[PDB]
């Protein structure tokens, strides 16, 4: 079957060049032009330019003409995006995909699975863990909300389990948030029994593989 | 260029009711000759690629179920799900491929509507441990609520606080179809113990009136 | 300034940049197709696929 198969996420300083890459497989690759569409975060598809890889014709949109470089290289059915200088805005995920046979154009009939382009002039930092404690007065329906928050971290993802995977039910964890400094910062809750919290332990178990960074906390009222 | 716009930019459906989408494009994408309308739909769920689902204005792409379907011609165009589908909760582009740049709309999320739901309000102070490093995080969390338009305020001994706050909202719950919102006030260790009152105030559709959570210092 | 015969081919759509018609004066009196490499495509100007690639070309034009 058509694979679009596009290479992994990038983490990049303001400046640095990249180039990305989508291979294509079980398809004759020089039959049809390729698509690089962005997806800046919580926003919507950028078309952003296509390509023949018969012969390197090459089209851009306007906004993007003179900002990236699209080319593919035919003997090893590989299409790329370059840029020679990120920006901090560049900051999205790029998706190739394949245009289909119709005329006059068509539309994109497959998508390869998408590389996330992170650019900051952040370093890699591990979080640090604090609790949040469960409130001493009384709730109403005899429910309590734990958590931990996972502040000053980069880059993404951390990943939070609670009670070593043990505790599933009623759990929250929010997507981060990038906070001024160029640090992410991110909450996990969870709801709890009220009459457990003087005998059931509560620890949360955070995970952030880019800093080989593994901590559990305990949370007590 | 062609400009294509879709409405609305949100839609929530009750599940099993039909869910409507329009799509607008600046000029006629009818490709005469070819008797086509040149026009696309997509869906995209979280963390996934866009999918094709319709083309030639009215097409279903292959293994698309029967509940989508595309009309219109020239420069309206909607996509329909005649029942909509717990999985069928994503945002949905229009795309015309007349012309390049062969644009795409800016988008329509469609989600679940349900019955008002009061978000659950917790407030958390600051740990000593985080105090001991110099910062503050304060967290106000509104737990299980629909639907997703919340305002939350922070005041600090009675003073509305601006521009030292981010919030994030959770995707929508895929069981009891609600949103939870965590909002976190950071301030210095100095400036925090310069003040007494940490409230959150909330405003939602499912509460009377704003309810605040606080604890002093 | 005139097509010394028409191209025999399909018209090649996605390449296809303008077109202009050639003089009366001319023999094999054409529709020339500008592809965005450049190239001309020499072409008779009553055939039906010649005819459509020109209708949308134009609709891109005006």
């Amino acid at each position: 079957e058509v694979q679009l198969v596009q290479s992994g996420a990038e983490v990049k300083k303001p400046g640095e060049s990249l180039k990305i890459s989508c291979k294509g497989s079980g398809y004759s690759f020089t039959s049809y032009w390729i698509g690089w569409v962005r997806q800046m975060p919580g926003k919507g598809l950028e078309w952003m330019g296509i390509i023949d890889p018969s012969d390197s014709d090459t089209r851009y949109s306007p906004s993007f003409q003179g900002q990236v470089t699209i080319s593919a290289d035919k003997s090893i059915s590989t299409a790329y995006l370059q840029w020679s200088s990120l920006k901090a805005s560049d900051t999205a995920m790029y998706y190739c995909a394949r245009v289909g046979p119709a005329d006059v154009w068509d539309s994109f009939d497959y998508w390869g699975q998408g590389t996330l382009v992170t650019v900051s002039s952040a370093s890699t930092k591990g979080p640090s863990v604090f609790p949040l404690a469960p409130s001493s007065k009384s709730t109403s329906g005899g429910t309590a909300a734990l958590g931990c928050l996972v502040k000053d971290y980069f880059p993404e993802p951390v990943t939070v389990s609670w009670n070593s995977g043990a505790l599933t039910s009623g759990v929250h964890t929010f997507p981060a948030v990038l906070q001024s400094s160029g640090l992410y910062s991110l909450s996990s809750v969870v709801t709890v029994p009220s009459s457990s919290l003087g005998t059931q332990t509560y620890i949360c178990n955070v995970n952030h593989k880019p800093s080989n960074t593994k901590v559990d906390k305990k949370v007590e009222p | 260029d062609i400009v294509m716009t879709q409405s609305p930019d949100s839609l929530a459906v009750s599940l099993g009711e039909r869910a409507t989408i329009n799509c607008k494009s600046s000029q006629s994408v009818l490709l005469s000759p070819w008797n086509s309308n040149q026009l696309a739909w997509y869906q995209q769920k979280p963390g996934q690629p866009p999918k094709l689902l319709i083309y030639g204005a009215s097409t279903r792409e292959s293994g698309v179920p029967d509940r989508f379907s595309g009309s219109g011609s020239g420069t309206d165009f909607t996509l329909t799900i005649s029942s909509l589908q717990a999985e069928d909760v994503a945002v949905y582009y229009c795309q015309q491929y007349y012309l390049i740049p062969s644009t795409f709309g800016q988008g329509t999320k469609v989600e679940i509507k349900r019955t008002v739901a009061a978000p659950s309000v917790f407030i958390f102070p600051p740990s000593d441990e985080q105090l001991k490093s110099g910062t503050a995080s304060v967290v106000c969390l509104l737990n299980n609520f629909y639907p997703r338009e919340a305002k939350v305020q922070w005041k600090v001994d009675n003073a509305l606080q601006s521009g030292n706050s981010q919030e994030s909202v959770t995707e929508q719950d895929s069981k009891d179809s609600t949103y939870s919102l965590s909002s976190t006030l950071t301030l210095s260790k100095a400036d925090y113990e310069k003040h007494k009152v940490y409230a959150c105030e909330v405003t939602h559709q499912g509460l009377s009136s704003p309810v605040t959570k606080s604890f002093n210092r | 300034e005139c097509c010394l015969e028409y191209f025999k081919g399909a018209i090649p759509l996605r390449k296809l940049k303008t077109w202009y018609q050639t003089s009366e004066d001319c023999s094999r009196d054409a529709i020339v197709f500008v592809t965005v490499q450049g190239r001309a495509i020499c072409s008779d100007p009553n055939n039906k696929r010649v005819k459509n690639a020109v209708k949308y070309l134009q609709s891109l034009e005006r």
